[PDB]
Parts: C-alpha cells; structure tokens; sequence
C-alpha cells in the first residue's frame, strides 16, 4: 500500500532532518566544556558538523564553524562549590568586569557596515536627512535613573541609516562626556527619559567609545551588556 | 557540561522564590524553585496517567486515556476511576505549566532579557485553561473538557465541531485560522530570506540585511524590517491563539446554535434582506 | 517598556535599495511613506521592481479575480446591494463530473471556472519565477523560491494534479469565500475523516509547531533587541552577547539550544512541512486511500 509507504518513508526523511538540523546548530559553543574550560567528556549523541566558510563582506575575512572557541577574554568568576552544577561568585565589580548579566563578548571592534561599505549606526547629526518623524523628540530630555535621580541629558539619537531606526539615546554626565543608552532599555516620557537599570551614580561606569561618532561590535556588546547588567546589580538604590 | 561561552553567565541571582536554595542546575537545565515545582507537578501527573492506565487496563500510549467527569457531575468532584483523575491531573498539569513559566521568569532574571518569552507560553496556557477550566465551568460541567489521549482528544475536537454545524462556521475561528495561516507563510518567509542572505549563490559574499530588504522590497514592494518581522511573527502566533480561546470561549455559552446561521444577521439587514435575486433572495 | 511599539520613529532619505544585478529600468520609485506601520516595521513603502514576468503575474492574477467576480456580479442580478448582502454566498464552480477532463463544458457550468483557473496557474508560476529571479539578480540563495514550492505544492494538488488523476474537474476546488469551507468540510466527510489521515495530522503539528515557533523566535528576538539581537545576519557572522543569551535561555529551559543561523533551519522547515505532508495527504486522499478511517484500522 502506497500511503503505508509514504507515511514509512516521510518518518525516516523526519529523523534524518532532525539530525541534520541539531548538527547544525552545534556550529557555535560546541564542543561542551567543563566548568574549567576542558573538553566534557559525554557531548551526547549528535556528532559536530563539517565546517562551513561565510565569506564575509567588506574585506572582513571569513568565519569558520565549528571551529576552536575561546573567550577571548576573562571571566572574573569562581566557584561557589566542590561540585559541577553551581553558580559562581564575581571576584570583583560584576558591572565593572561584564560577568553574570553585565557581560559581552568579544566581537570585532570594528563599526557594523551596511551594504554600501559605510557605518551602519551613525548620530543623527552626523547623518544627512534624518531627522525625527513621529513621536516625542528625546533630544534635550533629562534622563533619570532607578534612583530617581538625574544623570544626564539626551544630545542625540543614534540611528540605524539602513533601518531607519533609532538605536541609542547620546546621554550627556555632569562632566560634559556622553554616554550610549540603548534605546530598549530607556522610557521616552513627555518631560524626561527614564532609566530602569541604572541608578544615576552608575552612569559614569558606562563603558565609551573611542571615536565619538562611530561605535563598534564591541563597544556596542559591552554598553549593552553593562546597562542590562543593572537590572540586577543596581540592588543599592532602586524604586519604582 | 556547558556551551564554550555559557559560565560567565551562571552567576548567583534572579530567583523570585527561595534565595539562593534552588539556585544551582542539573545538566544544562536550570532548576530554581519553579523547576523542583514543575518536577513535583509533572511526575505527579505522569504517575496518576499510568495508574489511570491501570484502571483502563491497558499499557500502549495509543490507548491510554484519561476522561472527564461525565456530565451528570456537574462542577463537582468525582471518584478517581470515574473522573476524579481527570481532575487531579488536569490540576497538575496546570501547576506544572504555570510553574515551567515562572521558571522560565527566573531565568529571564539570571540572564537580564526581556520577558517576552513566558509571556507568550502564557497564551498557550490561557487557550488550555479556556479548554479545561473557562469554558466547562461557564458551561457548568467538567465533562464539557477534552479527555487525556492521543486518539480520543481528537474525537472530542470532532464532535464538539459538529455539534454547532460545519465549525467553519464560527467567525473567531475564522481569525484565528487566518493567523495561524499567515504565521506559517511569515515563518516560512523569514526563514528563507535570512537563510538566503547567510547562504548566498556560491561564489560569493554573505548578503547584508539591505540585500534583504531590498529582495522584498523588489518581490512585493515592502520590507518590515528586523525587529518589524519578529514582532510580527510573535503577534501573529499569539493572536492565532488568542482567537482560538475566544472562538470557543464563546462556543457553547453566548452562541450555541449552528454557526452556519450565525451569518443570517447580515442578509437580514433591512436596506437589503428583502431585494429579489442573488443566493438568498 | 515591551519592544511592541516603537517610541520614537526616525526618518531620512528614501532607500532605493542595492543593486548588484538587477536592471534599475524595471525598478519603480519610492512610494509614501506611512508613520502608520513606522509604529510597528518600517515607513517606506516601495520601491518594487516591475519587468516582464511581473507584470504577466500581475495580469493574470486581475483577471482571475475579475473573472470570479464578474461571475458573482451575473449572480447578483448586476445589483450592488444584492452582490454586497450575498458576498460570502457566492461562488465560481468547476463542471460537473460529466465533463470529465475536457475543456467543452458551458462558460455558464464550468467554463469561466477553466479560464479563471488557467489565469491563476499563470499568475502563481510566473509569480514563483519571479522569487527565484529577484533572488538571482542579488546573488542570493533560492530558499525563498523553494520555500514558495512548498505552497505552490498543496495548491496544485487541490486544483490540479488531484483533479487530473481522479478524471475530472469537478473534483476541484471552487472559488467562493463559504463554498470553499463547504468543500472542505465535504472532503473530510467522503474520505471517511481526514484526522486518520497520518499526513493531515502532521500536517497539524507543523501548523501549530510554527506558531509555537514563531512565538519562540519572536519572543526570544525582542527579549535580546536589547542588545540589538535583531540584527541576526551580524551576529551570525560575529556571535554577540544577544545571541548567546538567547541559545542560553533555552538551554537552561528545555536543556538544548540553537545558533542564530539555525534557528532559521528549523524555522524554514517547521513551515515548509505543513505543506509539504498535507500536499502528500490530500493527493492520496481518492486516489489511493478512499476512506482514511478504513485505512487506519489496517495501515493497507
Ligand atoms: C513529493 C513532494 C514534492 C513537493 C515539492 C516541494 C519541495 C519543497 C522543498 C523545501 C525547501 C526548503 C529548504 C531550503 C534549504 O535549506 O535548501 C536550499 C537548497 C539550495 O539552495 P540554493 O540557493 O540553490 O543554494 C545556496 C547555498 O549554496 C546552499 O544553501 P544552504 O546550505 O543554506 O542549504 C543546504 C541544503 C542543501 O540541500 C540539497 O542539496 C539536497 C539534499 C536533500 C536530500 C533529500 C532527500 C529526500 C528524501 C525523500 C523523502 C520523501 C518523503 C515522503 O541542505 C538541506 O536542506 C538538507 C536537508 C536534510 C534532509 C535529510 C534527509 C535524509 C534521509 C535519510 C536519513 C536516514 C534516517 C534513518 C532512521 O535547495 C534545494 O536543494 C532543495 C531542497 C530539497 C530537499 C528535499
Ligand atoms: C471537525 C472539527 C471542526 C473544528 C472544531 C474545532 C474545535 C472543537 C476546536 C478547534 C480549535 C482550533 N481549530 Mg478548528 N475545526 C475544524 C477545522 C479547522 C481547520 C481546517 C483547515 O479545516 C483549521 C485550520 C482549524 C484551526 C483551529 C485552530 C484555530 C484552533 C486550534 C489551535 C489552538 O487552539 O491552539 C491552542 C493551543 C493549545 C490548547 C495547546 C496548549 C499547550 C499547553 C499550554 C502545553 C502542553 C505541554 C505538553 C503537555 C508537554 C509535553 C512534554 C514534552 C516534553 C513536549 N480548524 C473542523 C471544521 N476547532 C480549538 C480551539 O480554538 O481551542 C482553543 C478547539 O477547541
Ligand atoms: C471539517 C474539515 C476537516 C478538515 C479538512 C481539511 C482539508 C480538506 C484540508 C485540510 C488541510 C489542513 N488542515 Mg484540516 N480539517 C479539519 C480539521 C483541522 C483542524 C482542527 C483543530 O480540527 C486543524 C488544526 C486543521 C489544520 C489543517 C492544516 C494543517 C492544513 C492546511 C495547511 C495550510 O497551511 O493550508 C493553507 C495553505 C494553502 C492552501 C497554500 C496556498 C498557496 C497558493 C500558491 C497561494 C495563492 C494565493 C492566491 C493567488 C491569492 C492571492 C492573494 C493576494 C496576493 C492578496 N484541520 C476537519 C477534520 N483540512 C489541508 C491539507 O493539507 O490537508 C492534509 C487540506 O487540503
Ligand atoms: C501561544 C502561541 C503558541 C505556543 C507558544 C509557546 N509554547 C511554549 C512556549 C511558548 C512561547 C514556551 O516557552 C514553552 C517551551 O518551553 O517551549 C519549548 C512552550 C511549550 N509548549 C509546549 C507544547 C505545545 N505548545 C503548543 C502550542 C503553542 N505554544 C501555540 C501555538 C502545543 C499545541 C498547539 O498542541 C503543544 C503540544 C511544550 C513543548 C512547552 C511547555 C513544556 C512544559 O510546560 O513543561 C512542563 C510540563 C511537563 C514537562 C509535563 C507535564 C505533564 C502533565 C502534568 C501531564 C499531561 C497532561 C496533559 C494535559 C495531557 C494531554 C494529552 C494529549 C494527548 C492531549
Ligand atoms: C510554506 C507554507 C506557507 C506559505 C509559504 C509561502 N507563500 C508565499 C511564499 C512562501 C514561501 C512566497 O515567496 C510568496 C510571496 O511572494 O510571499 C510574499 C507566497 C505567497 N503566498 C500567498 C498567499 C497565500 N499563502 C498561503 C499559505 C502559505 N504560504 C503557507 C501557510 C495562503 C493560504 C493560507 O491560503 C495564501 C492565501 C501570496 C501572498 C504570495 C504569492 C502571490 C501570487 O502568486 O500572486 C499572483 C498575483 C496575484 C494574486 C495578483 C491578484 C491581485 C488580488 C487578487 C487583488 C488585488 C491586489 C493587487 C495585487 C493590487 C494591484 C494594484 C494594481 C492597480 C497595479
Ligand atoms: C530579515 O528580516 C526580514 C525583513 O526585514 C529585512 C522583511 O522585510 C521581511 C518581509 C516581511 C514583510 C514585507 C511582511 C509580510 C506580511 C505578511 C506575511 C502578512 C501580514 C498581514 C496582516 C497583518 C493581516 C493578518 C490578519 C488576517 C489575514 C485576518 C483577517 C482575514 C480575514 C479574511 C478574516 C475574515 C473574518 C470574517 C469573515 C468576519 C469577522 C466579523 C466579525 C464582526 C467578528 C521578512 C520575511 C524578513 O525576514
Ligand atoms: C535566535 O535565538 C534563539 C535560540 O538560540 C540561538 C534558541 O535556542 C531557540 C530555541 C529553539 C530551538 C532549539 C529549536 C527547536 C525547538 C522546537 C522545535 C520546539 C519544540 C521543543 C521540544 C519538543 C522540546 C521540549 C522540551 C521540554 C518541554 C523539556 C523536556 C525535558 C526533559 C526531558 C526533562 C524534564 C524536566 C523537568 C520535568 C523538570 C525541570 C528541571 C529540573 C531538573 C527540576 C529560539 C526560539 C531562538 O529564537
Ligand atoms: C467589486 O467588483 C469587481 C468586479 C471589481 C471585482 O473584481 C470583485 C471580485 C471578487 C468579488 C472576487 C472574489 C474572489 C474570491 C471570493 C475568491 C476565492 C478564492 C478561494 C477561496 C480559492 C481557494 C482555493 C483555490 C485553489 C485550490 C485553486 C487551485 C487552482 C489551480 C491549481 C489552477 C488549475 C488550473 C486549471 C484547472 C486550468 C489549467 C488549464 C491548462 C490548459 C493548463
Ligand atoms: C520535535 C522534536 C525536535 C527536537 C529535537 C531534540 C534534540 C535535541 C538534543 C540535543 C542534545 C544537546 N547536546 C547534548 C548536544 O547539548
Ligand atoms: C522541524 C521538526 C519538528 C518535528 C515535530 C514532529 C511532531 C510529531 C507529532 C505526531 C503526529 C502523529 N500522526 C499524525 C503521525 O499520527
Ligand atoms: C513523549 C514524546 C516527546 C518527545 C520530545 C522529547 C525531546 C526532549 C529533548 C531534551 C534533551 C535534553 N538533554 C537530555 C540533551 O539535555
Ligand atoms: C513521535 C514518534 C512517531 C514514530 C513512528 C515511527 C514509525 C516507523
Ligand atoms: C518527534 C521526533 C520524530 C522521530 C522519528 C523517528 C522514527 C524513525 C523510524
Ligand atoms: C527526539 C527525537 C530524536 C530523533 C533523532 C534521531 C536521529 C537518527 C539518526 C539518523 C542518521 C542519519
Ligand atoms: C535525544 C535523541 C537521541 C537520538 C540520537 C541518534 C543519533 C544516531
Ligand atoms: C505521538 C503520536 C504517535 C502516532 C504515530 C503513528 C506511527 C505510524
Ligand atoms: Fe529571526
């Protein structure tokens, strides 16, 4: 009978596809580690897949997958116990080392491109024709952290070109320094922008960029990372 | 064992119940105290099925199945054999799935994310409870709910359908399909397009997202973006089920009759219900 | 704040888009601009490109719903009112059984379903051509185009392929909002059920499984827009903290993860397949199994 056949068949093609699609996903993080950074023993059943070369654009090389992983960074984090399976205590400043909810990775510290070569994330000063088309203006608001306190004023709004988006708030400090907020994570309000995560004392820490009109993967990885961070390490000072 | 990147993440923290207790995981599995409850709840329910099973008599997964009260019940309770386990584990199943979110809060909190995800499993829970709790009870019976088994849930879906006619019938249901329609074309499409952009014809360069945009904008003149296209697909899913709640929320207690004549207010309207010609005139 | 709607919308010159191999010529300008769906996705509306094979799909596709509703019109009495309060009723229906395969059946019984069907096979074709070109002029992958296949494959098997080898038309699907349901619910009846159709039921779990999915992915994609997750090609390239947030998520949830590329594998076919299996049970369904209930009880 044909439909028994079919039905046969299409259970072994679903296998098969499932098999594929698992390898597939084991192109990043794998193989599985121990707690120190070695090779587990037991990956389970699913063998990693042949790599495979993105050539990627701009001149900015290759990427190969799976290949040997490395954080290329370190982990201000230790053990909490004689055993696998626990939490491990910052050493120092969570915030400050980017650990736990504050951390990044290390991407290119170079600025996304968009399809013509040029940055993709630019203020909106430095880019030409934009402009706010809809909704409450930030630029000029206070900006107000957990604390209730003010940390800053909105300068401008960093921009998405391709996208035409909005992707940071510039925040001005007390010491004429700014500061990217990312705009998820910040409430445009009718007389001010409010922070959730940061209390004001915590605005200062957040990590800055090397050249004031350009941001990088990397810089991007641990603005976000810090501001996300204050969810829970801002416990010190905030309210509703 | 953990992901290359995963320890700097495993930090104490985020727990909305018991401290540092349950703050630990087996595996890769994150337990916290909403998961020792999923555990309790789901291996509890697991045991009253395959003592349900018992009590059948009977051990194939084909053919277990756990039933409703009857009817005649009511909203009351029921001995074990005779609906009782139903409703026992109806309640675990419940406290496992509103436990698997709460864990999944937990985790949110670990990681510093957004909410979002348990906020839409909560959607699937609400369309369960409208099934199993909601609409019996606006019903007045227990026994208006689907049975526990593979094969005979179907046979609820079927004649539940039927008694209001053809259930195509039903206007919420119709939106619902409709989203649950267009969801998979969305899912199909956005699949497909970053998978075109990150796999492109063989010499040559990953795409950038513009080369994305510009495919959909050259196909169907529009593109909605990256953050566009998920929220889109997250408010087409849920909105599939939100309307699948309502289409049998309602189904039973407002409207009762056949779907089908549902549709007569419409040709009945007085500027045309009388005008000779067409289909119903 | 949630990631729904968007506080502020910004907006500069039109994108008019890359270029790489496609003929500017056929490429129209841009359209308005909506601050409508600005809340939501983006503004800009176009530009769209317009060559041959687009405008043939166009075309066809005009007429089909111009035959169907020329159709609905003569069955109104030419009467606005009566075309508005029957809308629904209406309905454009193949020859009857008689006509087997032949062409020679009355435009008034079958003859204007033929030609509203041919205007439709022409529009979806060219139209699936027209995903593979648009592709191609970009250099990008053909998944769009196969991923469209898998739809064009139930569609075919309802109107076409099945009809063909069952010997007649009439077993076509007609064109009507309520007559459509009305046949559906009519082959499930005379196939004896279509839930002990095992492909029907697949059919099903890859339905709800893409809206399990898609809630997955779109949930899991606003609660890492924080750190700009959205932006999946780059951290495809260059994994950030986003993505490894959201593998991580549902590694701790349900104890195995995916990567950012292939999330869009299981996404892809998680949906083809919901075509894929009911193409596959609607083609058996007469031609091979008559009654899926009787089928069930022997699987032969
Ligand atoms: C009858 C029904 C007829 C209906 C017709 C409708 C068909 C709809 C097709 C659905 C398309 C969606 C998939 C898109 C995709 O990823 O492929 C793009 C792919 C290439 O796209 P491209 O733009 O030309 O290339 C760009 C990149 O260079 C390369 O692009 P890339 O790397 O991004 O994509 C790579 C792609 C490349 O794919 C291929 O080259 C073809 C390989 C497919 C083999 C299919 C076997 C068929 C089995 C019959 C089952 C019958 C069921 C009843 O890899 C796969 O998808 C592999 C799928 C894995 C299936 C494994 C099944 C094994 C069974 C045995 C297991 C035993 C278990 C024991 C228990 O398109 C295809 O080749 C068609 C896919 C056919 C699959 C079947
Ligand atoms: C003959 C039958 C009638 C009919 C009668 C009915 C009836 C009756 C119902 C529907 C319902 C629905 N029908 Mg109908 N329907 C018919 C024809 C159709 C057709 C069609 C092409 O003809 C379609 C596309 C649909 C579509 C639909 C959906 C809109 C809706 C189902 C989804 C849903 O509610 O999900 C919601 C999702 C859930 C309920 C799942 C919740 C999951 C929970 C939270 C988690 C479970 C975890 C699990 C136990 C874990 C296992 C552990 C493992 C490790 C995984 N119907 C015919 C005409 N239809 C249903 C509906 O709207 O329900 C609300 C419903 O009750
Ligand atoms: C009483 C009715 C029967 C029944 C009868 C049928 C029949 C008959 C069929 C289904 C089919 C399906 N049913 Mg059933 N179904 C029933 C009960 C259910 C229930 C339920 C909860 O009870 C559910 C959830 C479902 C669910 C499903 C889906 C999984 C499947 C359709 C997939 C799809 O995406 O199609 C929708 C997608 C398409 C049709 C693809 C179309 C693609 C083309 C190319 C698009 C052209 C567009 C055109 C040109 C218009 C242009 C628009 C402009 C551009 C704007 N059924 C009951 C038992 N069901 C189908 C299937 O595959 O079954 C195996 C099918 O044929
Ligand atoms: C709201 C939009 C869609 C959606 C979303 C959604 N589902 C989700 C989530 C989200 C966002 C999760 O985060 C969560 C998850 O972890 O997914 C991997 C989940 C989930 N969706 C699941 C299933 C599921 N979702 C479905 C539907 C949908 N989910 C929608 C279409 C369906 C359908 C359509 O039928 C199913 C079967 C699970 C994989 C997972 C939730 C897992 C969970 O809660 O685990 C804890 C509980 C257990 C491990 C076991 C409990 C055992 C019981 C105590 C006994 C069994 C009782 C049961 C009532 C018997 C039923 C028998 C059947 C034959 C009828
Ligand atoms: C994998 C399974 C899912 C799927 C996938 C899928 N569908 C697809 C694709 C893919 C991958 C495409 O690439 C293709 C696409 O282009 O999408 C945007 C398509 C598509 N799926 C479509 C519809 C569709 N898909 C469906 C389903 C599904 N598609 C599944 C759930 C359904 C259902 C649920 O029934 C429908 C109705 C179309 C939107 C699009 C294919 C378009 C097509 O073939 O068009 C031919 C031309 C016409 C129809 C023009 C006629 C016009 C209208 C009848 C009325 C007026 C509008 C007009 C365009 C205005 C013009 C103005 C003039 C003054 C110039
Ligand atoms: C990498 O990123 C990506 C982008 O960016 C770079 C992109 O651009 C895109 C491209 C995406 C798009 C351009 C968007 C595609 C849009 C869709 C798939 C469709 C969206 C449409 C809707 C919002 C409508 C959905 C709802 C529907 C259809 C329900 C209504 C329909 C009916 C006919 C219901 C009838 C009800 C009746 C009969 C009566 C009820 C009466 C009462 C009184 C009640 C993708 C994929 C992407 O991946
Ligand atoms: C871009 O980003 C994203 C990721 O990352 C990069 C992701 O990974 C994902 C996640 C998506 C996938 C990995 C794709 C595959 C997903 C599906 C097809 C959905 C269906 C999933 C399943 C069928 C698996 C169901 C698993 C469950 C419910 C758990 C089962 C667990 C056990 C067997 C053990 C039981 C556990 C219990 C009872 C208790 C809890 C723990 C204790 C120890 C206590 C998404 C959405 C994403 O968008
Ligand atoms: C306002 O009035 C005007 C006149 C302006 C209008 O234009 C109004 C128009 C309408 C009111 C239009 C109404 C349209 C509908 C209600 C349409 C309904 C459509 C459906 C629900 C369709 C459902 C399914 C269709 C399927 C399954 C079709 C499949 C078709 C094919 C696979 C094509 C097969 C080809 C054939 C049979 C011919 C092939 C012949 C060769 C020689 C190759
Ligand atoms: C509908 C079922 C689809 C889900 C397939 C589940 C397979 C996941 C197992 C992965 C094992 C994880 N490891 C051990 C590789 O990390
Ligand atoms: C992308 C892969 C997802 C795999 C999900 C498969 C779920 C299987 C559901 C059982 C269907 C049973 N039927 C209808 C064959 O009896
Ligand atoms: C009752 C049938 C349900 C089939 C779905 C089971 C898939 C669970 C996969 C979990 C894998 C986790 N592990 C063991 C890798 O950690
Ligand atoms: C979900 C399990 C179904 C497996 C059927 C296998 C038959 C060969
Ligand atoms: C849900 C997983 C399906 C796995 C099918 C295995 C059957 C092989 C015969
Ligand atoms: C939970 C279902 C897992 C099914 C995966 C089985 C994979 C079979 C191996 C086939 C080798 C090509
Ligand atoms: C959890 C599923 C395990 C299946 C592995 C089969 C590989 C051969
Ligand atoms: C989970 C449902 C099992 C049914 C599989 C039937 C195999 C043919
Ligand atoms: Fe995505």
């Amino acid at each position: 009978d044909l439909a028994s056949l079919a039905i046969y068949s299409f259970w072994i093609f679903l296998a098969g596809l499932i098999y594929y699609l698992q390898t597939e996903n084991m192109r990043e993080g794998y193989p599985l580690e121990n707690e120190d950074g070695t090779p587990a023993a037991n990956q389970g059943p699913f063998p990693l897949p042949k790599p495979k070369t993105f050539i990627l654009p701009h001149g900015r090389g290759t990427l190969t997958v799976p290949g040997p992983e490395s954080e290329d960074r370190p982990i201000a984090l230790a053990r909490t116990a004689v055993s696998e399976g626990f939490p491990h205590a910052p050493t120092g400043d969570p915030m400050k080392d980017g650990v736990g909810p504050a951390s990044w990775v290390a991407r290119r510290d170079l600025p996304e491109l968009d399809g013509h070569g040029h940055n993709k994330i630019k203020p909106m000063k430095a880019a030409a024709g934009f402009h706010v088309s809809a909704g409450k203006n930030p630029i000029g608001l206070p900006v107000r952290g957990c604390d209730l306190e003010i940390a800053g004023k909105v300068v401008d709004i960093w921009v998405d070109i391709p996208e035409q988006m909005a992707r940071f708030l510039e925040v001005e400090l007390k010491d004429g320094s700014t500061r990217l907020l990312p705009m998820q994570m910040v409430k445009v309000q009718s007389n001010r922008v409010h922070v959730n995560a940061l209390s004001s004392d915590l605005f200062a820490g957040i990590p800055t960029i090397k050249s004031p009109t350009e941001v990088t993967l990397l810089e991007e990885d641990k603005i976000c990372g810090y501001v996300a961070g204050g969810l829970m390490y801002a416990a010190p000072k905030r309210k509703s | 064992a953990l992901l290359s990147f995963e320890r700097k993440y495993r930090v104490p923290g985020g727990t909305l119940v018991g401290g540092n207790l349950f703050d630990f995981w087996v595996g890769p599995f994150y337990v916290g105290f909403f998961g020792v409850a999923t555990f309790f709840f789901a291996a509890l329910g697991i045991i009253l099925i395959a003592w349900s099973a018992v009590l059948q008599g009977t051990w194939n997964p084909q053919l277990i199945s756990v039933y409703p009260p009857a009817l005649e019940y009511g909203l009351g309770g029921a001995p074990l054999a005779k609906g009782g386990l139903w409703q026992i584990i109806t309640i675990c199943a419940t406290g496992a799935f509103v436990s698997w979110a709460l864990r999944e809060v937990e985790i949110c909190r670990k990681l510093g994310i957004g909410y979002h995800i348990p906020f839409a499993f909560a959607f699937a829970i609400l369309a369960y409870l409208t099934l199993v709790l909601f609409r019996p009870v606006m019903m007045g019976a227990w026994g208006y709910a689907f049975p526990y088994g593979i094969w005979t849930h179907l046979d609820w879906v079927s004649n539940t359908g039927y008694t209001y006619g053809n259930f195509h019938y039903n206007p919420a249901h119709m939106i619902a399909i409709s989203f649950f329609f267009t969801n998979a074309l969305a899912l199909a499409l956005h699949g497909a397009l970053v998978l075109s952009a990150a796999n492109p014809e063989k010499g040559k360069e990953m795409r950038t997202p513009d080369h994305a945009a510009t495919f959909f904008r050259d196909l169907v003149g529009y593109s909605i973006g990256t953050l566009g296209i998920h929220r889109l697909g997250l408010l087409l899913s849920l909105s599939a089920v939100f309307f699948s709640a309502l289409c049998m929320i309602i189904t039973g207690t407002i409207w009762f009759d056949q779907w089908v004549d549902w549709w007569q207010w419409w040709v009945k309207l007085p500027w045309w219900a009388n005008i000779p010609g067409g289909i119903n005139g | 704040y949630q990631n729904i709607f968007s506080q502020v919308q910004v907006r500069g010159p039109a994108d008019l888009g890359m270029t790489e191999d496609v003929n500017l010529a056929n490429r129209s300008g841009v359209g308005p601009f909506s601050t409508l769906l600005g809340w939501f996705g983006n503004a800009q509306l176009g530009p769209i490109y317009l060559g041959s094979l687009g405008v043939l799909s166009l075309f066809s596709g005009l007429m089909w719903f111009f035959t169907i509703g020329i159709w609905f019109w003569y069955q109104a009495g030419w009467n606005p009112a009566v075309f508005l309060r029957d809308l629904f009723f209406f309905s454009l229906e193949p020859p009857a059984p008689e006509y087997g395969l032949s062409f020679a059946a009355p435009l008034k019984e079958g003859g204007l379903w033929l030609i509203a069907s041919f205007f439709m096979f022409v529009a979806v074709w060219s139209w699936w051509g027209r995903t593979y070109l648009r592709a191609q002029a970009l250099g990008m992958g053909k998944h769009t185009a196969w991923a469209f296949l898998s739809a064009i494959w139930l569609w075919m098997v309802l109107g076409f392929i099945r009809p063909i080898l069952m010997g007649s038309w009439s077993e076509a699907v007609p064109y009507g909002i309520f007559s459509h349901l009305d046949w559906t619910n009519n082959f499930s009846l005379v196939h004896g059920n279509l839930f002990y159709n095992p492909f029907h039921g697949l059919s099903i779990a890859f339905l709800y499984g893409s809206a399990l999915a898609f809630a997955m992915h779109g949930a899991t994609i606003l609660a890492v827009s924080r750190f700009g997750g959205e932006r999946e090609l780059e951290q495809i390239a260059d994994r950030g903290t986003a993505a490894e947030r959201a593998a991580l998520f549902w590694r701790w949830t349900m104890g195995f993860n995916a990567t950012m590329e292939g999330i869009h594998r299981w996404a892809i076919w998680m949906a083809v397949l919901v075509t894929l299996t009911g193409g596959i049970g609607i083609l058996l369904s007469g031609t091979v199994v008559d009654n899926w209930y009787v089928w069930g009880q022997n699987h032969g």
